[PDB]
């Protein structure tokens, strides 16, 4: 409901965890059409373990297009994308413009997150979005060359 | 704006009306926070404090400082005549100091990544007092701390509450970090926000607050318990809790609470902890100590 | 160093409050360069008689100027306006913050005290909040405390150069200046060499980091201007 979305958005860990041991629905949308997973701070990585170790779903995706391991992977927050793919998060989900979190966080310049998926993940690098761009084309049109470097000198 | 901006969550509601969560649908959907606040039309028009401060706001930003968070955008809602919707748009940081910090493996924080966070803090600081500006309420959660490892300086007007164990009552986090003089109910000036650093300050060390008041009166003991009594001369003058009120305290070492602190690190913390607000070390001092070499 | 250093990143922002005379015959239409210095005039007369600051009315002139920008204002309301800038430039710097109906009285109740209310959201809208700026006034203290020295006499040239300054203000011709160079060309302007230390224009030159004769430029034109102010209605 409402009240595990807001404690998921302000990041209140305590209030968040009552919350979830009432057997309430984690992947239900609050009055913005949102789920706590989706809204959570993404800098706290156990906010995303706990809701996830209650079955909240990874891949739902908002009236915008976006995933949870979309913004935190534009945020740069790798632990947090981590704890996600732990949890069976999908790598290549594309948002609705054809986007993988690789190509936001190459567009956004997080060179450690670039790092991570190109080496560590099934992230599917070659993909193009409906623009026709690729991660590592995001990188040149943005000029986050230091991340189009280690990223073709791996691919 | 009103239709280009997307809430997706409450954060909550303070001395700044209700904070939310929202998309920014002109820059792909990037969150960004949003302040609301009803404001009440007088007979005299505009509430001079409303116009005020949105007119500081707006205009600081002009400077756009790294350090403090960018202040993207003014939107208008006139409901009828007695009332405005009002709605600030800011840079959103999914992170402040108290979620790093009590995230950090076991050894601690990088003490190299002490210095520099702390260096763009008082960089954001100065910049604001330089301005004729005191933030006043300095707290781990007003400050905001990219992934990227950067700061920068917030003001939610969003409060914490605390519930102390065994004693069975409760406090607003901000009170460990507010400064004597103001405990005191005495000056309000300036000095009052490196009070407060230097409590942020010692808490990177610690990753655990230096004084948890219960009160007041309790906090201003916490802290002389560390600092020790000052001294007749550095007590302020006609104010209704004396020197006398506080027997003898000796003064401990620093270093015995903010545990792993350096040589300088410790006197640059201590000048920040200085009691007498006149005496205490300023934002540009201390941004040119020699423990930012 | 606190002085110096503000000063110096005030002049970064500066620009961004400039506004411009080329407004009138074409973007306006309906107003011209005259009725402005007119409406200005009056708004000068209302705040140093009300009792304002001189900041007041630079402020109150800079919100007029920067509004005609972007807001084409006709002719019945170009003087409501010049109001709602005041109150809100007062209730921005004076102690004093004037009245809604002491407004609507010195202008002839020619408008509404809603009126006046209404005009005072709009122009907030318009501005988008944006209310404060960088003013010459503002600077001349700082610029005032590098001639004269010492700390003596510095309250009677800088109330002196301000008020100069608010009168160069009233033609919008002025209003295409950085803050900095008004203020240092009223300072100019004013201030005798007897209570000055060791030129003052090189001198205020070399503070401002400009040329000598783009500061001279500058006395110049604002000389020019200030001589036509005449509150004679």
């Amino acid at each position: 409901g409402n009240e595990l979305a807001s404690a998921a958005a302000r990041g209140d860990l305590e209030q968040l965890t009552s919350l979830l041991q009432n057997n309430v629905n984690v992947n239900a949308q609050n009055g913005f059409g949102r789920t706590a997973l989706q809204v959570m701070k993404l800098g706290n990585p156990e906010i995303a373990r706990r809701l996830l170790l209650r079955g909240a779903n990874p891949d739902l995706k908002d009236r915008t297009g976006f995933a949870v391991i979309h913004d935190a992977a534009r945020a740069g927050f790798l632990d947090t994308l981590q704890t996600l793919l732990e949890f069976q998060a999908d790598v290549n989900i594309e948002d609705n413009e054809g986007n993988l979190p690789l190509h936001l966080a190459a567009k956004e310049g997080h060179l450690r997150v670039v790092e991570f998926l190109v080496k560590h993940t099934a992230s599917n690098v070659g993909h193009r979005n409906h623009k026709g761009d690729t991660a590592c084309d995001l990188a040149r049109l943005y000029g986050r060359n230091e991340v189009v470097s280690l990223m073709q000198a791996n691919g | 704006a009103d239709q280009q901006y997307e809430c997706v969550a409450e954060i909550g509601e303070g001395a700044y009306g209700k904070v939310f969560k929202a998309r920014d649908l002109k820059n792909g959907g990037r969150f960004v926070a949003l302040k609301r606040v009803r404001v009440q039309t007088g007979e005299e028009g505009m509430p001079l404090s409303t116009i005020r401060e949105v007119a500081v706001l707006r205009h600081l930003e002009t400077f756009e400082h790294p350090n403090v968070v960018r202040l993207f955008d003014v939107c208008t809602v006139s409901r009828t005549d007695r009332e405005t919707k009002l709605t600030l748009v800011f840079e959103h940081v999914d992170q402040d100091l108290t979620t790093y910090l009590d995230k950090v493996p076991e050894p601690g924080v990088p003490t190299e990544t002490i210095k520099d966070m702390m260096f763009q803090l008082l960089r954001g600081l100065d910049f604001l007092h330089s301005h004729r500006v005191v933030h006043r309420d300095l707290k781990p959660q007003n400050i905001l701390v990219t992934s990227s490892g950067q700061i920068k300086l917030a003001d939610f007007g969003l409060a914490r509450i605390y519930s102390f164990q065994m004693a069975l009552t409760s406090v607003v986090v901000t009170l460990w970090y507010r400064a004597p003089e103001v405990l005191l109910q005495s000056s309000y000036a300036t000095p009052v926000d490196l009070w407060s650093v230097g409590c942020i300050f010692a808490e990177m060390f610690r990753r655990k607050p230096l004084f948890r008041g219960s009160s007041d009166v309790d906090q201003l003991g916490k802290i002389l318990d560390v600092i020790g009594l000052p001294g007749e001369e550095d007590w302020p003058r006609d104010v209704a809790l004396p020197r006398q009120a506080f027997h003898s305290k000796s003064a401990q070492p620093i270093e015995k609470f903010v545990t792993d602190i350096d040589e300088l690190g410790k006197d640059l913390l201590l000048k920040c902890l200085t009691f007498n607000p006149a005496k205490r070390i300023s934002a540009y001092s201390a941004l040119s100590h020699p423990y930012f070499q | 160093l606190c002085e110096d250093r503000i000063f110096y990143n005030i002049l970064e922002i500066e620009p961004r409050f400039l506004t411009s005379d080329s407004v009138f015959g074409t973007f306006q239409q309906s107003l011209t360069s005259h009725m402005r210095k007119l409406l200005g005039t009056w708004m000068f007369s209302v705040c140093q008689e009300y009792n304002l600051e001189p900041n007041v009315v630079a402020l109150a002139l800079n919100l007029l100027d920067r509004l005609l920008l972007i807001k084409q204002v006709s002719k019945e309301h170009f003087q409501k306006t010049g109001s709602a800038c005041l109150l809100v430039a007062s209730k921005l710097r004076s102690l004093t913050p004037i009245s809604t109906s002491s407004l609507c009285y010195a202008a002839a109740d020619s408008f509404s005290r809603q009126e006046l209310i209404d005009q005072e959201k709009e122009l907030l809208e318009k501005l988008a909040w944006r209310t404060e700026a960088v003013l010459a006034t503002d600077v001349t203290s700082f610029l005032l405390l590098k001639l004269v020295g010492g700390s003596q006499h510095l309250d009677f040239w800088h109330h002196e150069v301000n008020t100069l300054i608010t009168k160069a203000l009233v033609d919008p011709l002025t209003g295409s200046l950085p803050a900095s160079i008004i203020s240092a060309a009223g300072c100019a302007l004013l201030v005798p060499a007897n209570v000055i230390p060791q030129g003052v224009v090189p001198q205020l030159a070399s503070i401002l980091g400009c040329d000598v004769s783009v500061l001279q430029a500058a006395v110049e034109q604002i000389l020019t201007s200030v001589s036509d102010f005449d509150l004679r209605i």
